[PDB]
């Protein structure tokens, strides 16, 4: 079973959060399948939200019962989640998941299938595309044979940002750091590659930034001096 | 709601070691306990279902044990591809609950960080701010200390660090410290330095530049 | 050991020499079959057969799940406790390392629990490692699963066609060895344990299997077993037949029949009377009955056999003028009520007719008699060994004046009949 999540990364407070998960490999109405939703608060453990059965029966966690809604859309082979009156305490990565069994005599609690997850941020702030600045290599960033360089992805909102080097051709020695929340409301992260110093001046290094929450894709050439 | 206790909170072990994480539930949950493995940036992965059964595609070195209130998961020989966080979860009673987790780090010999410092780009200086980045690359253990000296003046409260998760290839870490100044403040001073203290360095190391 | 007395005076017969075994209470055990959860099934002639059994297993589980959407009041109460959350888990923990365990339920009832079949252990060590290489080249693994699953299918069938309550308790519900050891662990005397073990077929007939719950891979049904709290007291069976006058003119005859026929057993200084037949089962000279369908009578009720006009107990009779012929086959002979023009005889297999009955109520023993014929109805007699005693006496119907005899009393007695006779005589 393959699971693909669709949902917004930014949601204004006291609104309703709408997520859908598209199932491949088994019918939404197949026997003993329970479509589960799980959320993971930042830097924390997992929290089981609830599930909806192949027949349509739903169980919501007692904490969120008043604000939760789940439904089946068999024609599009997908199930959905709705959380209303959201606040900043509901910002998390929301995981579509599925439990299925050939013979089931207990609760279906093993989640062998998962979706990639949706990073949901709940804030009254507006999305902003990042500003990308090069970290040029010099003598202060050369240690023997290899030299370091990178780019600085600064002042964006909300998470996350996708960073590539040379469209994906450069992958060894790449270190993209976890983002940091600055003193303002915005984020910032850095990506760095270590490279044979002899190659500077003869090979092109370009930093590929992709920020989907604002339809932003930025390419910046990183060059010596 | 059922409380789940996982022990230890985090552990480090050499490659090939025997690693065991235990799990305890507030009350008896029979055989209805799962084990999950989650690496950074990815969804969890089911390792053990029904206390002891091994999920298809999981290496043989994962073993599940226990019944009732006390359970455990065991890695027969720890490997680089196992650097992750491990969760146990119960499903006898609704709502299903997870444990806080257990971080797993690989232990290796002490490696000194390669220190690099980057001045602000002229493109950023037009915008009005200036960021100086100092990079500590491929060191172990994780504990490291970085502090900035703008004209031999210790800075405080304008720097932010970020650490990578442990690289499975060489079991090291990397760190990035970013000193943020305004263009006006940045052009009033000349020397910018980061002073790195680490266990793999006999004496603190300093990387600095001029023309600020 | 079995003896019988026929009373000519009242056209009745008492068979005695029987020993009591009266069900006074109920013992409830919880019988469990540990089931299992099957994550996936994905895959060759031998393995194809295994998959057919897996389908029978899955279908059986589904049927039992669909299934879950006074004599057994106690068993039903135990089933209700099993539906509370955590309750099944208590049993699961008790039976983790043993098949027999006593478990106190949440309502304080301490029940004996019995794991009679462990299908969970079998599939998770043998089959589950194999269902995710698909290559099973020996016949003995196939056989064990077919044997073990066949029982589950039949138990499921029984509950499915009995609305979750079965009787007698089959050997699928509880094998002979399982039942015998359950009896051994019961809180009863050695005499009680011995009686039940020597009559396991009767114990099954007086037991109930009550389908309770399938939850958390445990299928559990309650087997409700009889407790025989009264043993080795005397029992006797009263047989009765119509006693009529034999005047020549048709329709001028009057009849009398002792009512309350049935089994009687001494019990705690009184006599237990079981009016509805079939509630007692007779094996040899031991008689198993059920006390919920009995009356408790003064022990003076016995006087109706020796002296039906005694002033201390009002013997029950019915009256009519319907002098039809019939026979009652007793334990050790046959009562023949022969009236009008009916030819009534008793014959032996090889010798032929050996007694021809005259008009009246009469009796013949089973010694040398195989059949009795009254009119066109042939009766085979019981051929069990035992001595009979014929107690001669004038038929009491001759003591009544036919001109004042009440022939329209069904539920009646000597005193009631006397009272009514007194009223008709007063007006004359």
């Amino acid at each position: 079973v393959q699971l693909v999540q669709s949902g917004p990364g930014l949601v204004k407070p006291s609104q309703t959060l709408a997520l859908t998960c598209t199932v491949s490999g088994a019918s939404i109405n197949s026997d003993n399948y329970y479509w589960t939703w799980i959320r993971q608060r930042p830097g924390g453990g997992l929290e089981w939200i609830g599930h909806i059965s192949y027949t349509g029966n739903t169980y919501y966690t007692p904490s969120l019962k008043s604000r939760l809604s789940m439904s089946l859309e068999t024609s599009q082979s997908q199930f959905s989640l709705r959380l209303t009156s959201v606040t900043a305490a509901d910002s998390a990565v929301y995981f579509c998941a599925a439990c299925g069994a050939y013979v089931l005599i207990s609760n279906c609690g093993w989640f062998d299938s998962w979706g990639q997850g949706t990073q949901v941020t709940v804030s009254s702030a507006s999305t902003k595309g990042p500003s990308v600045f090069p970290l040029a290599p010099s003598s202060k960033s050369t240690s023997g044979g290899t030299a370091a360089l990178g780019c600085l992805v600064k002042d964006y909102f909300p998470e996350p940002v996708t960073v590539s080097w040379n469209s994906g051709a450069l992958t060894s020695g790449v270190h993209t750091f976890p983002a940091v929340l600055q003193s303002s409301g915005l984020y910032s992260l850095s990506s760095v590659v270590t490279v044979p110093s002899s190659s500077l001046g003869t090979q092109t290094y370009i930093c590929n930034v992709n920020h989907k929450p604002s339809n932003t894709k930025v390419d910046k050439r990183v060059e010596p001096k | 709601e059922i409380v789940m206790t996982q022990s230890p909170s985090s552990l480090s072990a050499s490659i090939g070691d025997r690693v065991t994480i235990t799990c305890q539930a507030s009350q008896d949950i029979s055989t209805y306990l799962n084990w999950y493995q989650q690496k950074p940036g990815q969804a969890p992965r089911l390792l053990i279902y029904g206390a002891s059964n091994l999920e298809t595609g999981v290496p043989s070195r994962f073993t599940g044990s226990g019944y009732g209130t006390d359970f455990s998961v065991t890695i027969s020989s720890l490997q680089p591809e196992d650097i992750a966080t491990y969760y146990c979860q119960q499903y006898q009673y609704l709502p299903y609950t997870f444990a806080p987790g257990t971080k797993v780090e690989i232990k290796r010999t002490v490696a000194a960080p390669s220190v690099f410092i980057f001045p602000p780009s002229d493109e950023q200086l037009k915008s009005g701010t200036a960021s100086v980045v100092c990079l500590l690359n491929n060191f172990y253990p994780r504990e490291a200390k970085v502090q900035w000296k703008v004209d031999n003046a210790l800075q405080s409260g304008n720097s932010q660090e970020s650490v990578t998760e442990q690289d499975s290839k060489d079991s090291t870490y990397s760190l990035s410290s970013t000193l943020t100044l305004s263009k006006a403040d940045y052009e009033k001073h000349k020397v910018y330095a980061c002073e790195v203290t680490h266990q793999g360095l006999s004496s603190p190391v300093t990387k600095s530049f001029n023309r600020g | 050991n079995i003896t019988e007395e026929f009373y000519q005076s009242t056209c009745s017969a008492v068979s005695k020499g029987y020993l009591s075994a009266l069900r006074t209470g109920w013992y409830t055990s919880v019988i469990t079959i540990e089931l299992s959860n099957i994550k996936e099934n994905k895959c060759d002639a031998k393995v194809k057969l295994i998959k057919q059994e897996l389908d029978k297993y899955k279908n059986a589980v589904t049927e039992l799940q669909l299934l879950m959407q006074s004599a057994i009041a106690s068993g039903v109460a135990v089933c209700k406790v099993l539906h509370l959350e955590g309750e099944v888990n208590k049993i699961k923990s008790a039976l983790l390392s043993t098949n027999k365990a006593v478990v106190s339920l949440s309502n304080g009832v301490s029940v004996l629990t019995f794991k009679v079949l462990d299908l969970k252990n079998y599939i998770d060590k043998q089959l589950l490692p194999i269902l995710n290489s698909c290559s099973i080249s020996n016949i003995e693994t196939v056989i064990e699963f077919q044997q073990k699953n066949n029982r589950l299918l039949e138990i499921t069938r029984e509950f499915s066609v009995n609305a979750g309550v079965t009787t007698p308790v089959s050997t699928y519900m509880l094998t002979n060895s399982e039942l015998l050891s359950l009896i051994n662990d019961m809180p009863i005397t050695n005499d009680q344990k011995k009686l039940m073990s020597n009559n396991v077929q009767i114990v099954r007939q007086q037991s109930y299997s009550i389908m309770c719950i399938i939850k958390e891979e445990v299928l559990a049904y309650v087997v409700q077993l009889p407790l025989y709290g009264v043993i080795d007291t005397p029992c006797w069976k009263l047989h009765t037949s119509p006693l009529c006058t034999t005047n020549t003119k048709e329709g001028s005859n009057i009849c009398l029949t002792r009512t309350d026929r049935g089994w009687y057993c001494d019990n705690a200084g009184s006599v237990s009377f079981f009016p509805q037949a079939e509630t007692c089962k007779v094996q040899s000279n031991r008689v198993f009955c059920d006390t919920m369908n009995s009356l408790t009578l003064p022990s003076e009720v016995n006087l109706c056999n020796v002296d039906i006009f005694n002033p201390k107990y009002d013997c029950k009779i019915m009256t009519s003028k319907t002098d039809v012929s019939s026979s009652v086959i007793t334990s050790l002979g046959a009562i023949v009520s022969c009236y009008g023009k009916t030819k009534c005889t008793a014959s032996n297999k090889n010798r032929g007719i050996i007694k021809t009955f005259s008009n009246g109520c009469d009796y013949v023993s089973n010694k040398g008699v195989d059949t009795v014929s009254v009119g066109n109805t042939l009766y085979y007699v019981n051929k069990q060994e035992g001595k009979s005693l014929y107690v001669k006496g004038e038929p009491i119907i001759n003591f009544y004046d036919p001109l004042v005899f009440p022939s329209d009393e069904f539920d009646a007695s000597i005193s009631q009949v006397n009272e009514k006779i007194n009223q008709s005589l007063a007006f004359i």
